C-alpha cells in the first residue's frame, strides 16, 4: 500500500464500525407487516398502540417496527418480517368473502411461506351488536353457518350472548380453515378478537411474536 | 463556506510552550484528516504533523517528533497543536490543512489562513528559484524527486501548490495530473517517474506567486524549495 | 356501437402487425448462428466479496470508470464500493429503507435511488463539505419506484409501479416527459448506448420501446407469459433481452420488431431477476430465484456456465463498461465480483 | 509410572475382556459417523443460521469421534500388539499422552453439554434475547475455551499436581487414586468440574422442560396450533437429563469417595485393592457410552433427522 | 365516456406501430452475429485476459 491507501483503508474501516452500530439496532428490532382493507380499521389499531407508513413502538424493552401499507411485486420486500398482522372487519358480512379471498392469497404467497400471520378480527363489539339486532343474517352470505354449532371447548367471555359466540367462532373458523389447508406447519395463524378501543392489542402481538420467535428456535434445535 | 481559522500564535520565549487551535466551519470536520504545515519567513513549506479522521493514525516530522502533540476535537470541530520546548527554529507561519482520503479524493484541497509564531526522506528539488514571466506567455515549472513517486498501483503521488503573495497556498494539481476543483483549465500537470513539469498556458496576473511541488508517496511529506514567478 | 366498432378495429390492427412480423420472419436466429462455434465452458471465480450490507441487496450499478460501484439494500444504506480494494468509499443513509433501485451517474458525481416511498432521491457525491447530501427529491409518481437511469448530470429516466415511466429534469425537479401505455407495473428499464431510446418491461408481459426526445412509444414487444422483471440493451443498441417469471429469456430485435431467440431450460422453473450482456454481447448473464446465475450464449441459446456463489436469491447483476468483471448482488446481503482466468 | 500389574487369567475374559473395549469403539465410531454425515447436510443446507447450536453440536461430534479414535486404537492395540507396557514403552511418554488425552476427550462433552444447555436455556426461556445472526465467530470461541479448559486440567499432573499411572488391567493410563496431597487435590477438582457441568446441564434442562410445560399447557396453544414441536423437544431435553446423569455421575461420585476413604484405598507401596480396580474399570465403561449416546440423543433421535435417512 | 376515449387512443397508437419499416430477421440476425464476432477479442469474460492484465487478481 501507499500512504493514501492506508488512509483510504482506515476510512473504509471507520465506515464498517459505523455499520456495526446500525447492525446491533437492526437485529434487535422485530419488523411486522400490517395488512388489511380500508374498512378493516387497521389505521386505528396502530394509532392506539402509538408510500409506506411506518410506526415504532416498544413493549417491555422489545422494539417493534410496524409497516402500514395502503401486489405480487412489492410484497417480496417484506420477506424477512417476523409476523404479518392481517386485519379484517367481522361486522361487514358482505365483504367477508373478499377478506377470505385476500387472506388466502397472502397465506399461499410464494414469498410468505415462512411468515406467520397474527390475524386480527377487528371490531368485535360491532359484530356483537349486529348479531344482537338480528336484522342481518350470516346464513344469507354463508349458508353453511346454519349447520354450525358452538364447540363445547369454546370459552366465551362472561356475560356474552351464546348467539354471538356461535357467530364469532364461525368467522374465526373460516380463516383458520384456510390456514390448515397448506403449509405443513412452517407458519402459524394466530386468530384474535380485538376492537378499535382495545388497550391490550399491543400485548397480543407481543405474546404471539414471542411464540413465533420461540418456534423459530425449536425448529433450529430439532434440526428441522 | 469552508473556513479554517487558526489562533494561539504569538511571541513566545525559547523553550516555552504554546497551544495552537484550528476551528473548522462549513464542512464535515470529522470526515477529514488534518495536517499542520509551517513556512519559515522567506523560506518554503515544511510539513509538521498529521492526524487522521477518527484519530487512529498520527504522524510527526522528525524535527518536531517528541516535542509537538497534535489532537482534534470532533464534536467542537477544533484542531489542536500542543507545542513544547519551542526553539528559534520553530518561528514560522503555521497552516491548518484539511485532507480526505478515498479513491479519487483531493487531499490538501483547502488551507487555513495561518497563525504566526515568533520565538525570541524523499528530497524534492526545484533548482530554478525564480522565473521572470510576462502575461499571456506559456510557462513551465520543473520538479525532481530523489525517489520514484510512481507506485505499483499506477498513481504518481505528486502535488502542486500555489502561494500568492499574502495568501495561503492553494492546490493546483493532485496526483501529478488531476486538476483541483476551482482551478482554471490553463494549469496542466505532466510528469513521469522522477521528473515532473507544470505547464501554465496564457499566464495571468493572478498566477503570479510561488509554486511548490509536494510528494505524498510516504511520510514524512516533503516540499520542494519553490519556484517564484515575477513580472 | 361506437365503442364496439373501435375495439374491433384494434383487433384488425393487431392481426396486421402480427402478419407484418411474420412476413419478415424469413429465418430464425438459431438457424443463422448454427454454423458458428460454441463459446465453450465459461468458468468464473469470485475475485471479491463485498460485505457490510445488513439486509437483502436489491440493486447495484457500476460507475463508468469500471472500478466504483453503488449498491442498495433494504437496511436503509446506500454503499459505494471500491471494487479493486473492497474499500467502502461512502455510506449513504437513506430516509426510506425500502429502496428498490440505484443508479450511478456516468459523470460519477451523482447517485440516485428510490423504492416504495415513490421518490427518486439524487445524491451529490462531490461536495466541498466532504459528505454525500441529497440534492433533489423527484416527486410525482403515484407508485413505487422500480428503476432509474441517468442520461447525464441533469436528466434521469425513472420507471414506476404506477404503469408509467418519466423523464426528469433534475435542476428544475419537474418531469419533462411522461411515458404512458403500460397496463401493468413497470419493473425495469434500460438505456440505449446513445441515450436516444430506452426499453421498459412491465408486468403485462410486454416490452415497449420509447423515444426519449419525442416522448411516445415506438414499438411494443410481446411473447412473455408473465411479468418481465429485467431488461438490458444489446451493446450496439439494435436489440435487447428480457427476463420474466416464466423462467425464460427472450432476445428481441428493434428493427425486426419481433422475438429472435428464447433462453430457457427444462430444469429452470424459477423466475428471473436480472439480465445483462458482456461487452461484446456474446454472453447473456441472468440471475435467478434458484440462488444461481446462468451465463447463456446469446447467439446459440446454450447455457455456457453457472455462477453459484450465493445462499439466497440473486436480485441483481451488472457488467462493467470495459467488460472486465461482473458483479452479482443477492438477498444474502453480499456482493461478489466475477471474471474468468486463462 | 509403570505401576505393578498382575492380570489373572480368570479375569482376562470376564471383566477384562479384550472385546469389551473393542465393541464400544465400533458402535461409537459408527454412531458418530452417522451423526456427522447427517450433520453435514444441515450445515451445507444453510437453513440453521439463527442459533449457535450447530457450532456447539459440530464440536461435540468431532470431539467424541476423535476421542473414540485416539484412545480407541491405543486400547485395542495393547490387547494385540505390544502387550507389555513397561517393556515396549519403558519411557513414561505414552502415559502422559494417554493420561492427558483421556481428560481432554472426557471433560469436553461435559463442558460442551453444559454449553448447549445454556444455549437452549436462553433460546427457550427468553426468546427475544437471542439475535437473528447468531455469529459463528463468537460461537467457535466458546467451543475453543471448552477445549482449552479441558486441556488445562489435563496438564496439571504433568506439572506436579497428580499423576498418570497404568490402571487395571494394564491397557490405559488415568489419574491415580492415591492419598498424596497432589492426588487428592487433582482428583476432587476433576470430580468438581465434571460434577458441576453435569449438575448445570441437569439444572438448566429442567427449567427448559418446565418452561415448555407452561407453554404446552396453554389453552390457546391447545387449539390455535398443534404443538407437536415442543413434544419433539421435551423428549430431547429429557434424554440429555438421563444419559448425562446416568453415565457420568457414578464415575464422578466414585472418585470423590475413593479419594477421601479412610483408610486410603491405595497401599503405601502403591497398590489398589482388586475390587476397587474392578469398580473403577466398570464405572469408566459406563461413562464411555455417554460419548456414544451423545450423537444419538442430540441428533439421531430426532424425527426430523430420521426422516432424511429413510 | 372514459372507455370510448381510451379506445380511440389505443387504436391511434397501433397505427403508428404498424407503419414502421421492418427488415428481415436474417438481416437482423447477421448484424447481431457480426457485432459479436468483431468485438470478440475485446471481451474479457468471453476470452479471459492474462493474470497480469486482470485488475481483480
Ligand atoms: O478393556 C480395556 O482394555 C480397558 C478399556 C477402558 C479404558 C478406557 C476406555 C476406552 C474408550 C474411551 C472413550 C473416550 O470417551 C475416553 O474419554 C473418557 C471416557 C470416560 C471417562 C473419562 Cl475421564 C474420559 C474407548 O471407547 C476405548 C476404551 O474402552
Amino acid at each position: 500500500l501507499s500512504a493514501e491507501d492506508k488512509a483510504a483503508v482506515e476510512r473504509s474501516k471507520m465506515i464498517e464500525k459505523q455499520l456495526q452500530k446500525d447492525k446491533q439496532v437492526y437485529r434487535r428490532t422485530l419488523r411486522l407487516l400490517l395488512l388489511g382493507a380500508d374498512n378493516s380499521g387497521k389505521s386505528t389499531i396502530v394509532k392506539q398502540m402509538r408510500g409506506i407508513f411506518e410506526t415504532k413502538f416498544q413493549v417491555d424493552k422489545v422494539n417493534f417496527h410496524m409497516f402500514d401499507v395502503g401486489r405480487r411485486k412489492w410484497i417480496q420486500c417484506f420477506n424477512d418480517v417476523t409476523a404479518i398482522i392481517f386485519v379484517v372487519d367481522s361486522s361487514d358480512y358482505n365483504r367477508l368473502q373478499e377478506a377470505l379471498n385476500d387472506f388466502k392469497s397472502i397465506w399461499n404467497n410464494r414469498w410468505l411461506r415462512t411468515i406467520s400471520v397474527i390475524l386480527f378480527l377487528n371490531k368485535q363489539d360491532l359484530l356483537a351488536e349486529k348479531v344482537l339486532a338480528g336484522k342481518s343474517k350470516i346464513e344469507d352470505y354463508f349458508p353453511e353457518f346454519a349447520r354450525y354449532t358452538t364447540p363445547e371447548d369454546a370459552t366465551p367471555e362472561p356475560g356474552e350472548d351464546p348467539r354471538v359466540t356461535r357467530a364469532k367462532y364461525f368467522i374465526r373458523k373460516e380463516f383458520v380453515d384456510i390456514s390448515t389447508a397448506s403449509g405443513d406447519g412452517r407458519h402459524i395463524c394466530y386468530p384474535h378478537f380485538t376492537c378499535s378501543v382495545d388497550t391490550e392489542n399491543a400485548r397480543r402481538i407481543f405474546n404471539d411474536c414471542k411464540d413465533i420467535i420461540l418456534q423459530m428456535n425449536l425448529r433450529e434445535y430439532n434440526l428441522v | 463556506d469552508v473556513q479554517l481559522v487558526e489562533s494561539g500564535g504569538g511571541l513566545v520565549q525559547p523553550g516555552g510552550s504554546r497551544k495552537l487551535s484550528c476551528s473548522a466551519s462549513g464542512f464535515a470536520f470529522s470526515s477529514f484528516g488534518m495536517h499542520w504545515v509551517r513556512q519559515a519567513p522567506e523560506k518554503g513549506l515544511e510539513w509538521v504533523a498529521y492526524i487522521s479522521s477518527g484519530s487512529g493514525t498520527i504522524y510527526y516530522a522528525d524535527t518536531v517528533k517528541g516535542r509537538f502533540t497534535i489532537s482534534r476535537d470532533d464534536p467542537k470541530n477544533t484542531l489542536f497543536l500542543q507545542m513544547t520546548s519551542l526553539r528559534s527554529e520553530d518561528t514560522a507561519m503555521y497552516y491548518c490543512v484539511r485532507s480526505i482520503y478515498y479513491y479519487g479524493s483531493s487531499p490538501f484541497d483547502f488551507w487555513g489562513q495561518g497563525t504566526t509564531l515568533t520565538v525570541s526522506d524523499i528530497v524534492m528539488t526545484q533548482a530554478t528559484s525564480s522565473v521572470p514571466v510576462t502575461p499571456g506567455e506559456s510557462v513551465s515549472i520543473s520538479c525532481r524527486s530523489s525517489k520514484s513517486l510512481l507506485h505499483s498501483n499506477g498513481n504518481t503521488y505528486l502535488y502542486w501548490f500555489l502561494q500568492r503573495p499574502g495568501q495561503s497556498p492553494q492546490l493546483l494539481i493532485y496526483r501529478m495530473s488531476n486538476l483541483a476543483s476551482g482551478v482554471p483549465d490553463r494549469f496542466s500537470g505532466s510528469g513521469s517517474g522522477t521528473a515532473f513539469t507544470l505547464t501554465i498556458s496564457r499566464l495571468e496576473a493572478e498566477d503570479v506567486g510561488v509554486y511548490y511541488c509536494m510528494q505524498h508517496l510516504e511520510y514524512p511529506l516533503t516540499f520542494g524549495a519553490g519556484t517564484k514567478l515575477e513580472l | 356501437s361506437e365503442l364496439d366498432q373501435l375495439r374491433q378495429e384494434a383487433e384488425q390492427l393487431k392481426n396486421q402487425i402480427r402478419d407484418a412480423r411474420k412476413a419478415c420472419a424469413d429465418a430464425t436466429l438459431s438457424q443463422i448462428t448454427n454454423n458458428i462455434d460454441p463459446v465453450g465452458r465459461i468458468q468464473m471465480r469470485t475475485r471479491r466479496t463485498l460485505r457490510g450490507h445488513l439486509a437483502k441487496i436489491y440493486a447495484m450499478h457500476w460507475g463508468t470508470d469500471s472500478r466504483l460501484l453503488v449498491s442498495a439494500s433494504q437496511d436503509g444504506k446506500l454503499i459505494i464500493w471500491d471494487s479493486y480494494t473492497t474499500n467502502k468509499v461512502h455510506a449513504i443513509p437513506l430516509r426510506s429503507s425500502w429502496v428498490m433501485t440505484c443508479a450511478y451517474a456516468p459523470s460519477g458525481n451523482y447517485v440516485a435511488c428510490g423504492g416504495l416511498d415513490n421518490i427518486c432521491s439524487i445524491y451529490n457525491l462531490k461536495t466541498r463539505e466532504g459528505n454525500v447530501r441529497v440534492s433533489r427529491e423527484l416527486a410525482g409518481h403515484t407508485g413505487y419506484l422500480s428503476c432509474c437511469r441517468f442520461l447525464d448530470d441533469n436528466q434521469i429516466v425513472t420507471s414506476s409501479g404506477d404503469t408509467t415511466c418519466a423523464l426528469w429534469d433534475i435542476e428544475t425537479g419537474q418531469q419533462t416527459t411522461t411515458f404512458t401505455g403500460h397496463t401493468g407495473d413497470v419493473m425495469s428499464l434500460s438505456l440505449a448506448p446513445d441515450t436516444r431510446l430506452f426499453v421498459s418491461g412491465a408486468c403485462d408481459a410486454s416490452a415497449k420501446l420509447w423515444d426519449v426526445r419525442e416522448g411516445m412509444c415506438r414499438q411494443t414487444f410481446t411473447g412473455h407469459e408473465s411479468d418481465i422483471n429485467a431488461i438490458c440493451f444489446f451493446p450496439n443498441g439494435n436489440a435487447f433481452a428480457t427476463g420474466s417469471d416464466d423462467a425464460t429469456c427472450r432476445l428481441f430485435d428493434l428493427r425486426a420488431d419481433q422475438e429472435l431467440m428464447t433462453y430457457s431450460h427444462d430444469n429452470i422453473i424459477c423466475g428471473i431477476t436480472s439480465v445483462s450482456f458482456s461487452k461484446s454481447g456474446r454472453l447473456l448473464l441472468a440471475g435467478y430465484d434458484d440462488f444461481n446465475c446462468n451465463v447463456w450464449d446469446a447467439l446459440k441459446a446454450d447455457r455456457a456456465g453457472v455462477l453459484a456463489g450465493h445462499d439466497n436469491r440473486v436480485s441483481c447483476l451488472g457488467v462493467t463498461d470495459d467488460g472486465m468483471a461482473v458483479a452479482t448482488g443477492s438477498w444474502d446481503s453480499f456482493l461478489k465480483i466475477w471474471n474468468g482466468s486463462s | 509410572c509403570f505401576r505393578p500389574t498382575n492380570i489373572t487369567l480368570e479375569e482376562r475374559r470376564l471383566i477384562a475382556s479384550p472385546w469389551f473395549a473393542a465393541s464400544f469403539c465400533v458402535v461409537g465410531l459408527a454412531s458418530n459417523l452417522l451423526a456427522l454425515s447427517v450433520l453435514a447436510g444441515a450445515r451445507q443446507g444453510g437453513s440453521h443460521t439463527r442459533s449457535s447450536f450447530l457450532t456447539f453440536l459440530c464440536g461435540l461430534v468431532l470431539t467424541d469421534f476423535l476421542g473414540l479414535l485416539v484412545t480407541g486404537t491405543i486400547v485395542v492395540s495393547q490387547h494385540a500388539a505390544l502387550f507389555e507396557w513397561h517393556a515396549v514403552d519403558p519411557g513414561c511418554r505414552l502415559c502422559r499422552f494417554m493420561g492427558v488425552v483421556m481428560i481432554f476427550f472426557g471433560l469436553s462433552p461435559l463442558l460442551l453439554g453444559a454449553a448447549m444447555a445454556s444455549e437452549r436455556y436462553l433460546g427457550i426461556t427468553r426468546p427475544f434475547s437471542r439475535p437473528a445472526v447468531a455469529s459463528q465467530r463468537r460461537a467457535w470461541a466458546t467451543v475453543g475455551l471448552v477445549w482449552a479448559a479441558a486441556l488445562a486440567l489435563g496438564l496439571l499432573p504433568l506439572l506436579g499436581v497428580g499423576r498418570y499411572t497404568v490402571q487395571y488391567p494394564g491397557s490405559w493410563c488415568f489419574l491415580t487414586l492415591g492419598a498424596e496431597s497432589g492426588d487428592v487435590a487433582f482428583g476432587l477438582l476433576f470430580s468438581m468440574l465434571g460434577g458441576l457441568s453435569v449438575g448445570l446441564s441437569f439444572l438448566l434442562n429442567t427449567v427448559s422442560v418446565a418452561t415448555l410445560c407452561h407453554v404446552y399447557h396453554g389453552q390457546e396453544a391447545a387449539q390455535q396450533r398443534p404443538r407437536d414441536s415442543e413434544v419433539e423437544m421435551m423428549a430431547q431435553l429429557l434424554g440429555i437429563m438421563v444419559v448425562a446423569s446416568v453415565c457420568w455421575l457414578p464415575l464422578l461420585v466414585f472418585i470423590a469417595q475413593t479419594v477421601l476413604r479412610n483408610p486410603p484405598a491405595m497401599s503405601p507401596a502403591g497398590q489398589l485393592s482388586r475390587t476397587t480396580e474392578k469398580e473403577l474399570l466398570i464405572y469408566l465403561r459406563v461413562a464411555t457410552w455417554n460419548q456414544i449416546l451423545d450423537p444419538w440423543v442430540y441428533i439421531l433421535f430426532r424425527r426430523a433427522v430420521l426422516r432424511r435417512l429413510q | 365516456t372514459a372507455s370510448i376515449a381510451q379506445a380511440r387512443k389505443l387504436v391511434e397508437q397501433l397505427k403508428m406501430e404498424a407503419n414502421i419499416d421492418r427488415i428481415k430477421v436474417s438481416k437482423a440476425a447477421a448484424d447481431l452475429m457480426a457485432y459479436c464476432e468483431a468485438h470478440a477479442k475485446e471481451d474479457p469474460l468471453l476470452t479471459p485476459v492474462p493474470a497480469s492484465e486482470n485488475p481483480f487478481r
